[PDB]
């Protein structure tokens, strides 16, 4: 048995709509830059990322649903800004939609609500003092408007898949793959995802993995054929964020920061 | 939400009312929707499509299943998704695709015989699709001859397109199911394949029955056709969950005249001829002694004159009846 479309990525709406040049990336950013320095906007987005995965996880929802909930939340930001959609209104319906694509179905109207109110409220008290104020009616107009700027491209690919063949074929399953698989969960606090072929993210997993753990594999990822220079793009943004997350103190910060954020207009 | 985003984007939103003109030109009313044959009023397009109204409101598993699939999804002999509406009035939504003026059901109703070369050429191009589908992993799950649509005059004349309209019919089901295999598989839609290969060279539904998984007239029919399995011809047809009421309500001996080649031959198609050889390996009881879509293509039946055209018609009149409106 395999899932659907496993082997299609080179020819996927990821692949060639969903990789986004870097430069048009960081232009289109300059917008919420006007508001908020570089450091408090990647700072807002392992916010945001720290968010969904604690929603994925109340609702018990696997990992693979996670991602690709996150990847829509970044896809929407990325093109647009901070103020179009409140992203505390965009979180919860990126896991509602993430969850029909991936086969598990819909998320009732009761437990999606509890599921936000109750994280935000336990988990995430130190940035919101009120309570989530959106009903079922809200997350179903943001799903419309998500599904219009992603231009229904639902299937996203990965880094967790490939991450399995290497390590398979490494014959290191129970030595490198707990770590590696750790080091794929935090690549989505960064733009990676938005820029990298989901098997390069993997790559350059598998060598931070192997570097922490002294695990000589020079020859093994020498004998692939890759442009490297590019996996080194990756690896240097990979312990780059660790960099950053030591610096981080989320709770003692993100109040602050989540109050520079620009302001939806309201109607006249 | 932010005011200038909200209008900016209301603005520039393209319409299903505003770009096509449907209203009186309903072609089907699936159990998935409502399709109508669509006319481009803006300007440049003489061509025709197919608009689908997605059931119900909102991004029901149904409409989120189609979506993400079908804009992934590119073949020839596969149906393609030209655009998706998102009309936010009434939360409905609206698929695009390319119109098909035929299908298998209306142009086996109308020979009530075939040309052997569109035989041909029609089984080729829907193994081709399927084979597409099947390498991604796709299923279709309920292949027959109103879900193999077939396009009319224009740049994609007498081309397969392999589609699912949704709606009784168990004739194009492989007896596993019958017998209450839990999953679908790619045998399962080969099978099916089979049956409407079998339909293409005799226009009679080669397993039509009268009106639980289990049903005991559908497999009466396969076993008056094809005969009852001995053993070594499907081993594992012991593991299956109504083996049991198999073995209770059914005798083999019943079915000891009943053959394949019996059947085939009391309709005009010779037992030796590459098509009936083919037509063996596909509908095969076994589901895991039933070849693939790929070994299908490479069976020198493809090879014997005369080759599968492209155009399934090859240049010929299109004397079909085209679609009625609703
Ligand atoms: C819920 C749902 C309904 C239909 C589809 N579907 N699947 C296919 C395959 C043959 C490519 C698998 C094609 C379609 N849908 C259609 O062909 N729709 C046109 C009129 O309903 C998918 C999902």
């Amino acid at each position: 048995d395999d899932k659907a479309m496993a082997g299609n990525f080179w020819q996927s709406s990821h692949y060639l709509q969903w990789i986004l040049d870097k430069q048009d990336l960081l232009k289109e950013r300059q917008k919420d830059l006007k508001f908020l320095s570089e450091e408090e906007y990647w700072k807002l987005q392992i916010f945001f990322t720290n968010v969904i995965q604690a929603l994925g996880e109340h609702l018990k929802l696997r990992q693979q649903v996670i991602a690709t909930a996150t990847v829509y939340f970044k896809r929407f930001y990325a093109r647009y800004s901070l103020k179009s959609i409140d992203p505390v209104l965009m979180a919860p319906t990126c896991v509602f939609l993430a969850s029909k694509v991936e086969e598990f179905g819909v998320v009732s109207n009761t437990r999606l609500i509890a599921a936000a109110t109750s994280v935000l409220k336990t988990r995430f008290s130190y940035a919101f003092p009120k309570e989530f104020p959106y009903r079922m009616n809200h997350i179903l107009e943001c799903e419309f408007y998500l599904l219009e700027l992603m231009d229904c491209c639902l299937i996203v690919y990965h880094p967790y898949r490939p991450l399995l063949q290497y390590v398979q074929d490494m014959g290191q399953e129970d030595m490198l793959l707990p770590l590696a698989w750790r080091i794929v969960n935090d690549t989505y606090r960064t733009d990676l995802c938005l820029l990298y072929p989901p098997f390069m993210i993997a790559l350059a997993c598998l060598h931070v993995a192997c570097v922490v753990q002294q695990k000589d594999a020079r020859q093994w990822f020498a004998e692939l054929s890759v442009d490297m220079e590019k996996i080194l793009e990756i690896i240097r943004v990979i312990l780059k964020l660790y960099e950053q997350w030591k610096n981080f103190d989320e709770r003692k910060e993100m109040a602050t920061i989540l109050s520079k954020m620009p302001k939806p207009k309201p109607p006249p | 939400m932010d005011y200038d985003f909200k209008v900016k984007l209301s603005s520039e939103r393209e319409r299903v009312e505003d770009l096509f003109e449907y209203e009186g030109c309903k072609v089907g009313r699936g159990t998935y929707g409502h399709v109508y044959k669509a006319k481009r009023k803006d300007g440049k397009d003489d061509k025709d499509y197919a608009l689908k109204q997605i059931e119900g409101t909102g991004i029901s598993m149904s409409a989120c299943r189609e979506i993400a699939l079908l804009r992934e999804l590119k073949h020839p002999n596969v149906i393609s998704l030209q655009k998706v509406f998102l009309s936010h009035a009434d939360r409905k939504v609206w698929l695009l695709f390319d119109y098909a003026e035929h299908d298998l059901w209306h142009i086996i109703k109308f020979h009530r015989q075939l040309p052997r070369g569109m035989v041909k050429s029609l089984l080729y191009q829907i193994l081709d699709g399927i084979h597409y589908l099947h390498a991604n992993w796709v299923l279709h799950r309920d292949l027959k001859p109103a879900n193999i649509l077939v396009m009319g005059e224009g740049p994609e004349r007498g081309r397969v397109k392999i589609a699912d309209m949704g709606f009784v019919t168990f004739w194009y089901r492989a007896p596993e199911l019958l017998l209450g295999a839990r999953h679908y598989t790619k045998a399962i839609d080969i099978w099916a394949i089979g049956c409407i290969f079998a339909e293409l060279l005799t226009s009679e539904p080669i397993f039509h029955c009268r009106q639980n998984p289990y049903h005991h007239d559908q497999l009466d029919r396969i076993f008056n056709v094809m005969g009852f399995p001995a053993d070594k011809d499907w081993e594992d047809i012991k593991k299956m969950p109504e083996h049991s009421t198999l073995m209770k309500d059914f005798r083999r001996n019943t079915y000891t005249n009943c053959s394949l080649i019996k059947y085939m031959e009391k309709h005009k198609v010779k037992p030796d001829s590459k098509a009936f050889h083919l037509l063996q390996k596909l509908l095969t009881m076994d589901p895991i002694k039933r070849i693939t879509s790929e070994q299908a293509m490479q069976d020198p039946y493809f090879l014997e004159d005369p080759l599968p055209t492209s155009d399934v018609f090859a240049g010929c009149q299109i004397p079909y009846p085209k679609r009625e409106f609703l």
